[PDB]
RNA sequence: GAAAGAAUUAAAUUAAUAUAAUGGUAUAACUGUGCGAUAAUUGUAACACAAACGAGUGAAACAAGUACGUAAGUAUGGCA
RNA sequence: AUUGAAAAAAAUAAUAUAUAUUAUAUAUAUUAAUUAUAAAUUGAAAUAUGUUUAAUUGAAUAUAUUUUAGUAAUAGAUAAAAAUAUGUACAGUAAAAUUGUAAGGAAAACAAUAAUAACUUUCUC
């Protein structure tokens, strides 16, 4: 290479370019991943979902009614603070960093029509700390999300090295699966009308938990995983079970708005609010 | 007008004055280039022709000019020969398509054409446009006005006078005329009487008609017949349509129906076993000599 | 040759795994490719047509509930407050479930507590 | 001594050879390059013999 | 049609009664044969199962039956039940 | 030391043969404790379950239902083997006999 | 029905084929599908399970949106808002998708591809705009076409060039492509396709070649020079292909001149530019438009100043590139030109 | 009024760059991917920076062949 | 082409054949395959030839032949953990910190954390 020096030339024409559509190379990337001709077709909406229905049918204007405030304002989160001018410094200065955090902050709108705090997505974590040694072990734990959320799931390997745990970093441990649309409502169902009611100490989700905008998180031990139908059915070739991690992703701006949607979805709640 | 190398060093490319600036485009980068004349502002407008430099001079004395023409690049210099050789194979084919066409013109058929050479040419350019995709309509000028050229462009150059380009031109018109109400190429390229359009839709009702009732070839009598159907087809059928009114009546195998298919007669082909998903069972399907065509 | 594990493991992997386990791509003639089109625009367009109307509904109820307020707020302020009372630990009652596909036994309860 | 100095003869019998670096036992080295007597993109093959380090092949066909 | 196959060499396994009365149960499909025509074209089967077309798959514990869904006070049409209307919303009017 | 399965040169998936993942799956009922019946789809070869214990006979689900039959796991235990082999000693009112040590 | 009925509709919003339609509506499966020819390859084609109902039933539910619109369309007066609610109210008809994806579209024939109708005019604009737009632009910015030549495009109609005397071979030129001085020696046709709602009774166009390459030895630069010229073009939807046919010595403000670059004198670059005349209301036919052939220069030829006097609006445009070659001089002498001059091989 | 898209703006070079420090890099020079393994090739190299000489650095251009890219073009090893 | 149903065609592209031009174009025919590649006394399935039961034909039944089983991860132009560090083409944006999550804590893995003015399309009042 001659020189490393990144220049794009400006061009004379509005018209949007794709040199994808145009390069005669892969031409079944060109179809849409819906289209029909796309060998990456998926069929989607095969049957009719239940616990999306009640959202929409009796929880949505619900929603609305408890969380409406009468006139209520945009609280405009913790962003960067501009530097007062005062010196011949400010002119270039980046800004500063916000009041108490060092990340930027969202703004919370009042909840109308248009954004009412429902589902968007959940995500189970499973990280096999055993498998240090066993790598064999983490196979085990993808066919565990498999055979219970039903989706492909994608690996974890390590990321960090921390000698004193014997951790080694490039190694898989464990799998992870994002679901969303029906086959997460399933999950949440399943979840809660079959796995959760057979813990006899269970007394429902912390609401302390969840990140501060939206989001909620819990997890199930080891042994809670046995009840779901797909090992409860096959417990010879179930020998080893193991626990994992649970999030919710919802469109709820605050937390307290996704606890009150998620009981909708009959999930309990047992501690103290913040 | 300016380069950078490996060490991020940044050179001129032409001859001109060097000016420092900062483009719109880039905010918060400097900039170095080479405006190709002291009165030029560097930051050229983006809407205006760039101001490019020939540099390059004319070649004035004669054998430097001479030497430069006869000087190619090694690809030009070894395909040189190959390219000709396939020109003089093209050549003689031309050649032989003109000798052939014009003994069918005169023997063949009867007509006086005057210019034997010009209807000739007509004809080749008329027929290689057929050939490529081309309606008969379009087919029939493009050649009509290649012709009506060179003959403008030759009265110019040789000063010809008005009228020569007259008679020239309307010459050209009327053989172009005679030709295409009397010549006509049948679905291969093969010049022929002309057919009219409605004729040829006549014709080809009276084909199907008497294709229709005979489609039982029990006998090579009639294999014979049929094939004797399709020999002016071409005159009157595109092959899209020849083709397919072969492939429908002249069937390698015909129909198994019951005087086709039997078992009481010995060497009936082969057996020729299928698989009918029906009954889940291999079937056995004993073909008489009056099942193939090629036999019968 | 391979431990009994790795010979488990392997047939779990191969439950994961995707060899010599999926049929041949789905392909369609031209005109039912063209059947297929239709269907998936009117689907589109009848799930759009579903989404504008709840949506449509939710612009009404939101405007009910402004109405009313507006006017609990100048006719007697002392209901108004009650009524604008923040909902941050409000639960729906967990005897409300998501509808099941087909009814229970017992259709419903005359008897609480 | 870790890298070694050897000697790539053009395939065609041109004569022309080029030499190139290489680890103590690296693969054998097999490159095209332009050979200027023929005037042509040439293999160039290692003109000695060499140690090269020992390498389980692929098992892209499923095996046992 | 795109439905992937069906690996019961894991859930079923070897030699167990179960595993029998499924193979049973099921029905195979047409093999490739040398020497035989197939109209519908040369059999791909892998892990027994053709891959041009779908697969079917045939599967106290008294049997499920599902408890219908119109009930005594659709049909009676009682008007004071909070049962008339199972999948609808019942507003008291 | 570790037990890893060696990896195989893994197959070119190029670009426009990206399949999606479809596994098999059934139709399954699911019977909960009543006769409500809620269709799963689970890999899992076989069309109906019943399920003991479920949401519908925990009271921390139904709050308000006054009565509500209680049933465990049965492996082994009280109402396995304790009633069939003591199946004359019955009662609460015996287990008002032992009710208190009255001791301070 | 809105779509079955004909007497206002256009025919071309049908299949023309019966045996198609006669599948493509057919009640039960009981017809082999007509785009499989060999009976072999029927037996084998097995179609989707349940596709034959669940389409009559969205055929319905677009039949009745259709009806809808137009009921709609036939209250306006708009002419733009008209072609939109016809183009909205037919746009998901299956045979017209069938008609247009599945035939030709450049050498469309009336019959099944009609570019008067709204819709097909819509689905071609939406063609060209994916595939053929995007590749004529990046050729003309590439190749620095816009800004030696026009300040901006801003493309409104397909534009294809073809060199059918020269040599008698059918190829549409792709833009930027490279051509050699006998395929480019005799003349250009034009096919300028239009999609824009426009007055195609009162409208009229220009096309301009220009080669903005020719060295120019007084001031070590170049200058542009006009290679061929025509002025006040009618054009039609459907029959828009410019030939000599639909043009007389009227027209032609330049007689075309051949592609004759001179030995390393480098690469010439010929932009083809079409142009739509102005549109003056208040009057009653085309506002024919007499050319200035008094200073057209042709040599040193500024096209820039060349619109703004004659208040042109570019639609479309397309580039070839020529190099030297052997025939130039037999170009040269058979349109009686003198002998090209001979450059260096080297910029001093 | 709503859904999707194209995206825009602000912040960011503190992460990353085979390797010290410095300068540069989001238009990425950083990262992922397809092809590839080609330019980690071949004869003339003007002109500049640097410079006592010996040496050193950038490189336009002419000619032969190769890889990638639809094309424009890029590649005479590695951001320096 | 034969194989259960009762004259055709008018797109891009791929394949087969043919030929026009110092133009990698046109004419006709049809829409293959798209996760594979040796090696199995043993598992599964299949067709054919007989028998017994239960015309045909269901089941079992012995043999011959063949097919499945070698069960192995990426399913995304993948995008900050590991391996290909020089070429080309396309595409993307890191990091810290904070809030949570069974083992899990200061330190393992996952998720969330700046604003939509204007533009295009679709649906809708
Ligand atoms: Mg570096
Ligand atoms: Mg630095
Ligand atoms: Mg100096
Ligand atoms: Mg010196
Ligand atoms: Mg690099």
């Amino acid at each position: 290479p001659k020189s490393a020096c990144s220049l794009v030339k400006p061009v004379h024409h509005l018209v949007k370019i794709d040199k994808s559509k145009l390069s005669p190379r892969f031409p079944e990337l060109k179809y849409d991943k819906s289209d029909i001709r796309s060998p990456g077709f998926k069929p989607k909406d095969t049957h009719a979902d239940r616990l999306n229905d009640h959202y929409l049918n009796t929880l949505q204007s619900d929603l609305l009614l408890i969380n409406y405030s009468h006139n209520a304002a945009v609280v405009k989160g913790l962003k960067q603070r501009a530097w007062s001018g005062d010196s011949p410094y400010h002119l270039n200065r980046p800004p500063k960093n916000p009041r108490g955090s060092k990340a930027q902050l969202p703004d919370i709108h009042p909840i109308k029509w248009s954004n009412i705090p429902g589902l968007e997505s959940v995500v189970i974590n499973c990280f096999v700390r055993e498998a240090r040694e066993n790598q064999l072990l983490a196979i085990t734990a993808a066919l565990q999300l498999q055979q219970i959320t039903g989706c492909k799931p994608h690996p974890i390997f390590s990321k960090n090295d921390v000698p004193t745990w014997k951790l080694r970093k490039g190694h898989q441990m464990g799998a992870k699966v994002e679901l969303k649309g029906k086959e997460m409502s399933q999950f949440l169902s399943t979840l809660t009308e079959i796995v959760l009611p057979r813990i006899r100490e269970y007394k429902g989700i912390s609401n302390q938990s969840g990140n501060r905008f939206g989001g909620i998180s819990f997890g199930l031990t080891a042994e809670d995983i046995k009840f779901f139908p797909e090992i409860d059915a096959n417990q010879d070739s179930w020998p080893k079970t193991f626990g994992m991690h649970i999030n919710i992703n919802t469109s709820a701006q605050l937390d307290y708005q996704a606890r009150t949607l998620l009981s909708g979805f009959q999930f309990p709640f047992f501690g103290e609010e913040k | 007008n300016v380069g950078i190398g490996k060490d991020h060093s940044i050179f001129a490319l032409e001859p001109g004055v060097v000016r420092y600036y900062l483009d719109p485009f880039h905010p918060k980068r400097k900039f170095i280039g080479v405006a190709l004349r002291r009165d030029l502002k560097l930051p050229s407008p983006h809407f205006e022709p760039t101001v490019r430099r020939f540099g390059r001079f004319e070649l004035t004395n004669k054998r430097a000019a001479y030497k430069e023409e006869n000087s190619i690049s090694r690809k030009d210099y070894l395909a040189k020969p190959n390219i000709l050789k396939q020109l003089e194979v093209r050549e003689s084919k031309r050649k032989e398509l003109q000798d052939k066409l014009s003994k069918v013109l005169r023997d063949e058929l009867k007509l006086d054409i005057k210019d034997i050479e010009l209807a000739t040419s007509y004809l080749i350019r008329v027929r290689a446009s057929l050939k490529n995709g081309y309606p008969i309509e379009d087919a029939r000028f493009n050649s009509r006005y290649y012709l009506k050229e060179e003959e403008r462009l030759k009265a110019r150059r040789e000063s010809w006078t008005n009228e020569k380009l007259s008679e020239s031109l309307s010459k050209i018109d009327e053989c172009s005329d005679l030709l295409n109400s009397s010549t006509s190429f049948n679905n291969k390229l093969e010049l022929h009487q002309y057919i009219s359009e409605q004729e040829k839709q006549a014709l080809k009702a009276k084909l199907l008609e008497d294709l229709e009732k005979s489609q039982h070839l029990e006998t090579k009598k009639d294999k014979n017949y049929i094939k004797a159907l399709f020999k002016d087809a071409c005159n009157f059928l595109t092959l899209s349509e020849e083709v397919h009114l072969r492939r429908k009546y002249l069937k390698s195998v015909f129909p198994e129906t019951d005087s086709t298919v039997e078992t009481k007669s010995g060497k009936k082909s082969i057996v020729s076993r299928r698989f009918d998903y029906t009954k889940n069972k291999v079937e056995v399907i004993a073909r008489s000599r009056r099942a193939f065509l090629s036999k019968l | 040759s391979l431990s009994p594990l790795a010979q488990r493991v392997v047939t779990q992997l191969s439950v994961m795994s995707a060899s010599r386990k999926q049929p041949k791509l789905l392909k369609l003639a031209r005109e039912d490719l063209i059947k297929h089109q239709t269907i998936e625009k009117c689907w589109s367009i009848y799930q759009q047509q579903q989404r504008e109307r709840r949506n449509l509904q939710l612009e009404l109820q939101y405007k009910s509930i402004e109405r009313s307020m507006n006017l609990l707020q100048e006719l007697s302020p002392r209901l108004f407050e009650a009524a604008n009372a923040s909902e941050k630990g409000k639960r729906f009652p967990m005897e409300m479930k998501v509808p099941t596909d087909f009814p229970p036994n017992t259709l419903w309860h005359y008897n609480f507590r | 001594s870790k890298n070694s100095v050897i000697k790539l003869l053009s395939t065609a019998a041109s004569g022309y050879s080029r030499y190139i670096s290489i680890k103590k036992g690296a693969p054998l080295v097999t490159q095209v390059r332009y050979d200027p007597v023929v005037k042509r993109h040439v293999l160039f093959k290692e003109a000695k013999k060499r140690k090269v380090a020992e390498r389980k092949p692929l098992d892209f066909l499923r095996t046992a | 049609r795109l439905m992937w196959t069906f690996p019961a060499y894991f859930y079923f396994k070897k030699g167990t009664v179960a595993e029998h009365k499924f193979l049973s149960l099921q029905k195979g499909p047409i093999s490739k044969k040398n020497g035989i025509w197939f109209p519908r074209g040369i059999p791909d089967i892998k892990h027994g199962r053709e891959r041009s077309t779908k697969q079917e798959v045939k599967l106290v514990n008294r049997p499920v039956i599902p408890n219908d869904r119109i009930t005594e006070a659709d049909r009676s049409n009682d008007m004071k039940s909070l049962e008339r209307q199972l999948s609808r919303t019942l507003y008291l009017l | 030391t570790r037990i890893t399965l060696p990896r195989r040169p893994a197959k070119k998936i190029q670009l426009g043969k990206s399949r999606p993942a479809i596994y098999h799956q059934f139709n399954v009922k699911m019977e909960l404790s009543d006769g409500s019946v809620v269709i799963r789809r689970s890999q899992y070869p076989k069309g109906e379950i019943r399920l003991i214990q479920d949401q519908r006979n925990n009271p921390l689900w139904n709050p308000s239902r006054d009565d509500l039959v209680v049933v465990d796991a049965n492996s082994g235990g009280s109402l396995d083997r304790f009633n069939k082999r003591y199946s004359s000693l019955f009662s609460t009112v015996e287990l008002s006999e032992e009710n208190k040590k009255k001791t301070q | 029905h809105i779509w079955s009925d004909f007497t206002t509709r256009p025919s071309s919003l049908s299949i023309q084929s019966s045996k198609v339609k006669n599948y493509l509506f057919q009640k039960k499966a009981s017809l082999d599908p007509p785009s499989i020819s060999r009976r072999s390859n029927r037996i084998k084609y097995s179609p989707p399970e349940h596709i034959d109902e669940i389409f009559r039933m969205s055929y319905d539910f677009l039949e009745q949106r259709s009806s809808k619109f137009y009921e709609l369309a036939n209250k306006t007066k708009n002419p733009l808002k008209k072609d939109a609610l016809l183009i909205k109210a037919e746009i998901n008809n299956p045979e017209v998708q069938y008609n247009f994806q599945f035939n030709n579209k450049l050498n469309n024939v009336k019959d099944i591809i009609d570019y008067d109708v709204p819709v097909y005019r819509h689905l071609g604009k939406q063609h060209w705009e994916s595939y053929g737009q995007m590749l004529l632009m990046q050729r003309l910015e590439t190749l620095a076409a816009i800004p030696d030549t026009l300040p901006t495009l801003v493309p409104r109609a397909e534009v294809n060039i073809k060199f059918p005397f020269s040599t008698g071979v059918n190829k549409w030129i792709e833009p930027g492509e490279f051509l050699s001085s006998n395929v480019t020696s005799m003349r250009p046709i034009f096919k300028i396709q239009e999609y824009e709602l426009v007055n195609v009774e009162k409208q009229l166009y220009t096309v301009l070649i220009v080669n903005p390459d020719v060295p120019d030895l007084s001031n070590d630069s170049f200058k542009t020079a006009l290679c061929y010229g025509l002025v006040n073009i009618n054009l039609t939807y459907n029959d828009n292909l410019i030939d000599p046919r639909k043009f007389h010595s009227s027209n032609i403000i330049a007689d075309y001149l051949p592609p004759v670059p001179e030995k390393n004198a480098g690469k010439q670059r010929f932009v083809v530019w079409v142009f739509r005349q102005p549109l003056i209301e208040d009057k009653q036919g085309p506002n024919m438009l007499e050319i200035d052939r008094k200073e057209l220069s042709r040599d040193d030829f500024d096209i820039r100043q060349f619109t703004k006097k004659y208040n042109l609006t570019a639609i479309g445009a397309h580039i070839w590139r020529s190099e030297w070659d052997a025939k130039v001089a037999a170009v040269r002498e058979k349109y009686g030109l003198p002998p090209g001059r001979v450059f260096s091989r080297v910029r001093r």
